[PDB]
């Protein structure tokens, strides 16, 4: 929210506000994309 | 060869009537354990049986 809003313009001009954030769990994403969770110990076993 | 064909008729007018009966008195909109908007909740079956609580959660939560 501190960040200012980045006004661009060539005319057509955009601001681009962000207004709010949120953070899921710790997540793992497999070649296919299959969102999965990630265990620590699936962490200090697969180097993720 | 028309015996069956009588009793297969039966059980399934027997239940077809017993359908009847049950939407008049039981309401699924209208169930306590049913909460929350319709268009957020989600379904899911063929689950495990020893699927623990938070594993059904941490899994879903993604």
């Amino acid at each position: 929210e501190d960040a200012p809003p980045i006004d661009l313009q060539a005319p057509p001009r955009y601001l681009l506000k962000f207004e709010q954030i949120y953070l899921s769990k710790p997540t793992h994403w497999e070649r296919d994309g299959a969102p999965s969770p990630m265990m620590p110990n699936e962490a200090r076993l697969r180097n993720l | 060869e028309e015996r069956m064909e009588r009793k297969r008729r039966e059980k399934i007018e027997r239940r077809q009537q017993e359908v009847e009966t049950e939407l008049k008195m039981w309401d699924p909109h209208n169930d306590p354990n049913a909460q929350g908007d319709a268009f957020k909740t989600l379904f899911v079956a063929r689950v495990n049986y020893d699927t623990t609580e938070s594993k059904l959660r941490r899994e879903f939560e993604v």
